RNA sequence: GAAGGGCCGCGAGCCCCCGCGCCUGGAGGAAGGAGAAGUCGUAACAAGGUAUCCGUAGGUGAACCUGCGGAUGGAUCCCU
RNA sequence: CAUCCGGUCGAUCCUGCCGGAGCGCGACGCUCUCCCCAAGGACGAAGCCAUGCAUGCCCGCUCACCGGACGCGGCGGACGGCUCAGGACAACGGUUGCACCCCCCGCGGCGGUCCUAGCCGGACACCGCUGGCAACCCGGCGCCAAGACGUGCGCGCAAGGGCGGGCGCCCGGGCGAGCAGCGUGACGCAGCGACGGCCCGCCCGGGCUUCCGGGGCAUCACCCGGUCGGCGCGGUCGCGGCGCGCCGAGGGCCCGACGCCUGGCGGAGAAUCAGGGUUCGACUCCGGAGAGCGGGCCUGCGAGACGGCCCGCACAUCCAAGGACGGCAGCAGGCGCGGAACUUGCCCAAUGCGCGGCGCGCGAGGCAGCGACGGGGAGCGCGCGAGCGAGGCGGGCCCACAGCCCCCGCCGCGGAGCCGAGGGCAAGCUGGUGCCAGCAGCCGCGGUAAUUCCAGCUCGGCGAGCGUCGCGCGGCGCUGCUGCAGUUGAAACGCCCGUAGUUGGCCCCCCGCCGCCACGAGGAAACGGGAGCGCUCCAGGCAGGCCCGUUGGAC
């Protein structure tokens, strides 16, 4: 057969099981409009990803702590939510974890570090501007906005050098 | 049912250890019979393209070894799927590089470089004793060699020393306690350790206790337990010694080289 | 207790219920198979049919009304059904001897509604959805 | 053709299992050679391509074979007279068909020409005064083309004598 | 050593008979369901105007009636 | 990632079902800006097939034409590719064995052959001359080659057969295991040898075989008669009722036989989602079976082979009417059928296979085309002025040739639909019609305000997608092991005895056995989980950095 029949594909999202429920439709449009969202699939990601990341924690925190198995696994994962800046330096017990919300993983995006730096007015502004490619990351012009900013190359985000 | 052996090889069938890119290809290289069986083997193209990277295609690969470029136990091979096995000797004169075929820790081949003065010989396993043509006593070995008129000092599992040029037996590890050997199947493929005991059941397996020179003690059965001197390794072996670190210390090492 | 309870007993707790999970009426009409040897569809989401008469059939006792429908033949069955077509004034576009594709109502065979004996929707005239023919999309000027 | 397949059987139970593929050639067999005592014509022996190119070969018919005295160490080649007793079926004895284990009368000339002057077992002596000696056959003609055999002995001489003296 | 012939073995196809499974016509007979504002009476619900019901047997245009035995889910938790 | 809501009444609490709300698989319908990945005539027609392609290569043998042709000879064509008809103690999955077996290439050994050897004999093919027939097909004569065929120079060697151990048992060639080999008395001269290979071992593969698992119906309760066992021969690579003769009578069954049915290929796995589970598993890897139905056979190590041959049956074709010829469930394409499914394209450059020394071939496979099955990423503006998209014209990079992505220059098409607004369930204003026309999954609306029909305004949900139909999971503690109910709602046999079956008080300090728990060996990946790595992110993939654990792909 073709060999593209072994390349692997899933989704990465899930929609809520009562869809017509007026708390989480203001909610979710509160949350639109302070992070400039454009539809409600960016938030079912973000809630996917918690879910996974949740379930770890609860799976490690089941067992022992002298548990090797839980030891590689939760140093695994915290090592990854600091590298990110999902989860605060100073952190470092699993238990933090499960008290983790869906705005942390919104805080970490392109648009907000750039408007937290005083380099755009406006998240949509933030927006229009990094569709056009004016901006970098590391010496790189990166023009997705969902893309996600590691803490050490927060310092290291700036304007395009070759942008007008 | 097939009405006839087999030519092919579908990528995703081939060994593990082997470490073969899923989108590579559909097919994989089919060894051919020779001193090594499929699953105790691997061909000398992955060697020679895959690894030391002297050639980047199936051609390449071809001419080289149709232009005698590589001798495998003193003879040139001309074969791109010939099989490479364990204690083999792979020397290529033009660049002056010599390695002997061995298992690392993980379980996977590696070439360990040599010198001159051991790369005239190699370390064979006797497995079969039996009575040939006129009764002449005979003696195999686990590269499908066979030597008549062997030592009656020489017993079944030994370990036999053989000179390159000539296949002539030298001297003779015997299988006992206390003798450093070297695990080249199963879970444990590529550990390094002394025997401490041996039990059988009769009509079943014989199973062996060894102990790694840390205090680990491990399990296996005789079928993949080789000999590999008295004490002390006769050959030169990996850089480390036969030691499996945890996966723990193995992340370490990573993050380290990171 | 009522029931068995033995630490060697799943074999009659596997009896039990392979004899009494055939007394729901679901599980029943789903792994029978009278309802597939009786269903003029098969099994299938629709089928494609040929009308034959054009009629109209009065509502039940609440309601008042008389509901426009056609009977159908369908071509790999030979078979008689009768499927009614809801739209406002889409009887006009439906002529008699044309060739229909006809659908299921929401429940599974079931009547819908006052409609009393009906299971079946046309969706499809001619090849044109009649969805479509109702909203003015597309015109029938080849029938 | 002919086929030896458990497949065409019944089971333990004495249910019909079903059949599910066409015959294969590994599950064969093939008619019997009949090998005859000969008693245009001569010996005849056929060979067979069986699997993996190895050769066999069936007798049909022959004349001869090499006959042993056990306890005497003797043996010598000796012409087959004919087959006096089996224990399968009386046919094949009234056809004069050689199969392992058939009861036969060979000549005893071999075995007189030097015989009759050493001290050894009275009836085997007896025999050979005569002109025919009882024997048994115990190779398989038509698997490997020869009938040798050897000559009865004590207790099953007995059997064979108490058995064919009646008739 | 060819054509050709004889006997056995593998075994197609056709004929005959038997059995199994799935569909299907049929005068007439008989059930059920739906539709309407049809004709004859009032069996049940109140002591429903003869308390109701169960089993069995017979009878009658129809609901039903009567005989033997039983129950209260009765209209009685109450009398030397 | 442990959820409920509307409907029996004049009102109320219950049982109990009907309906709604989510995910996935397909089909229908509306619509559609850009990029990336990607399935694709399987769904009671394993129905029928014009047209083209899908298996060749070459060492040996050149007085062929000017060595290339051609032919003999050798290797290969039994792998690969398609489909799931048939088959329900079978296939298949895990676990044993052959001290009952066969095996090409390849690797390593071994290599003694009874009774013209400066090199043996005769032919055929191609080819020349003469010819038949519509076609397909061949005939006769004639010089010539072999790593072709036959004969065969040589120190005895194939198959098979007879004899050769013990004294209760156990304590080398080799085993757990009297298995191998050898000697000796007779038979027989098989194979190798006109440029030396018979034979042995290993390897891959196959054949059978132990144990465990392996659909439904009791309106199928008894079934089998080579069926069960024993003796003997035959046949087989080989054990065996595998076949034949004789003897005896057995074997299976409520722990479900036998029979019947299946729109029945199996597993690795997929969908769904608290935990326990339910349903599916044509299709990527492994294994099995088949090539219109049913049978038979040659070649060969290997086929009961069908892009090999022979016959019967059902179809089909050409005929200058005597004869000849075929098998797409291989790639494209066509008819029929159906709710349902693409170009009669280019190439071996990559991965591999066959042959072979500086290479050929391969509809395997790769590249492109159609493609809203489906998955992932951006966008139809921000602001009081600037900026950037899509698109076009050119240059690079890439590519077997070309696109595509990406980069560089000059001009610069800014486009949202599908459903709904009484409740469940988020969202209301005029005009018509008048229980008609129509809506409505359920409750219900419509007989002059119609908050529900048809229109306009406005509003809501999701969004390049939305809605309708059928199926599966969930909802459902309405199949209940976890975990239902049984006075009156549906439901305790009229009572007793009783076999299979299920369940059985207390007590021994340690031994053996079964279950049980833990650890371990051994055994494919892919999928799933999971460590590390900025394909610009992501769906993904196993990469990658320079001053790399032996860079890595752990488990
Ligand atoms: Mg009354
Ligand atoms: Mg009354
Ligand atoms: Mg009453
Ligand atoms: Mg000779
Ligand atoms: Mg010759
Ligand atoms: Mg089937
Ligand atoms: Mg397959
Ligand atoms: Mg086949
Ligand atoms: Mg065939
Ligand atoms: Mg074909
Ligand atoms: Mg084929
Ligand atoms: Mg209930
Ligand atoms: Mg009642
Ligand atoms: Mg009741």
């Amino acid at each position: 057969p073709r060999i593209s029949r072994h390349r692997n594909s899933s989704k990465t999202y899930s929609t809520p099981k009562k869809p017509f429920t007026k708390p989480r439709l203001d909610a979710e449009l509160k949350l639109c409009g302070e992070y400039g969202l454009k539809c409600k699939r960016e938030i079912y990601r973000a809630r996917y990803m918690l879910a996974k990341i949740r379930r770890t924690a609860r799976n490690l925190l089941t067992l022992d702590e002298n548990d090797i198995k839980r030891r590689f696994e939760g140093a695994a994962l915290l090592r990854r939510l600091h590298m990110l800046g999902i989860l605060d330096e100073e952190k470092d017990q699993l238990d933090y974890v499960l008290g983790l919300r869906i705005e942390d993983i919104f805080k970490r995006r392109l648009q907000s570090v750039i408007v937290e730096s005083k380099l755009a007015k406006s998240v949509h502004h933030a927006r229009n501007m990094i569709k056009a490619r004016h901006i970098s990351v590391g010496g790189q012009i990166v023009n997705i906005p969902s893309y996600m900013v590691r803490i050490s190359n927060t310092s290291r985000v700036a304007i395009a050098d070759t942008s007008s | 049912m097939a009405r006839g052996v087999r030519k092919h090889l579908k990528r995703l069938n081939a060994p593990k250890h082997w470490l073969l890119d899923k989108m590579g290809g559909i097919w994989a290289p089919r060894p051919t019979n020779g001193p090594h069986g499929l699953r105790e083997c691997i061909p000398l193209i992955l060697i020679l393209r895959n690894r030391l990277h002297y050639a980047n295609t199936y051609a390449e690969t071809s001419m080289i070894l149709q232009d005698k470029n590589v001798l495998i136990d003193g003879k040139p091979r001309t074969d791109p799927t010939f099989p490479v096995g364990f204690m083999d000797v792979f020397e290529i004169p033009k660049v002056h590089k010599t390695f002997r075929v061995l298992y690392d820790v993980k379980g996977r081949f590696t070439l360990v470089p040599i010198q001159s003065n051991e790369a005239g010989f190699k370390l064979c396993r006797v497995q079969k004793i039996f009575l040939g043509d006129k009764g002449m006593p005979y003696l195999s070995t686990h590269d499908a060699r066979t030597i008549r008129f062997p030592h009656p000092d020489i017993k079944t599992n030994d370990t036999i020393k053989i000179n390159l040029k000539t296949g002539k037996i030298d001297e003779w590890y015997k299988f006992d306690i206390g003798k450093i050997v070297m695990v080249t199947g199963g879970r444990n493929c590529g550990r390094i350790g002394t025997i401490q005991a041996i039990d059988k059941h009769m009509g079943s397996y014989t199973m062996i206790r060894m102990k790694d020179t840390e205090g680990t003690e491990f399990l296996t059965r005789l079928c993949n337990v080789f000999v590999i001197g008295n004490d002390s390794p006769a050959v030169a072996i990996p850089t480390t010694k036969g030691i499996r670190p945890d996966i723990i210390k193995n992340r370490e090492l990573r993050l380290r080289s990171i | 207790m009522s029931k068995t309870s033995g630490l060697y007993t799943a074999r009659k707790l596997r009896t039990v219920r392979r004899v009494n999970r055939w007394a729901d009426k679901k599980y029943r009409k789903a792994h029978l198979g009278t309802w597939l040897k009786a269903n003029p569809l098969e099994g299938a989401c629709m089928a494609r049919g040929i009308v034959t008469q054009k009629i109209g059939i009065s509502a039940k006792q609440p309601n008042s009304a008389v509901r426009k429908a056609v009977r159908v033949q369908l071509t790999k069955n030979s078979k008689k059904i009768t499927a009614f077509v809801p739209r406002d004034g889409s009887i006009t576009y439906i002529d008699n001897n044309d060739e229909v594709l006809v659908a299921g109502f929401g429940r599974a065979g079931r009547a819908v509604g006052d409609i009393p004996g009906c299971r079946f929707k046309v969706i499809k005239v001619a090849g044109i959805g009649l969805l479509a023919l109702f909203l003015r999309k597309r015109e029938k000027r080849a029938r | 053709g002919i086929t030896h397949d458990k497949m065409y059987k019944r089971s333990k139970t004495g249910a019909v299992q079903g059949k599910w593929h066409k015959k294969r050639k590994y599950n064969l067999g093939r008619q019997p050679a009949n090998t005859k005592l000969i008693v245009n014509e001569g010996q005849k022996i056929s060979t067979i391509r069986c699997r993996g190119g190895n050769i066999k070969r069936r007798a049909l018919r022959l004349s001869h074979g090499s006959f042993a005295w056990g306890s005497a160490d003797i043996s010598h080649k000796a012409r087959i007279l004919q087959v006096v007793y089996n224990s399968t079926s009386n046919e094949l004895v009234r056809t004069n068909t050689l199969v392992k284990g058939c009861v036969v009368q060979i000549d005893s000339a071999p075995f007189k020409s030097a015989l009759s002057n050493d001290t050894l077992d009275k009836e085997i002596l007896d025999q050979i005064r005569g002109d025919h000696i009882l024997a048994r056959i115990s190779s398989r003609p038509g698997q490997v083309g020869t009938a040798d055999g050897y000559i009865l002995e004590g207790p099953e001489l007995l059997f064979y004598q108490k058995k064919l003296a009646p008739k």
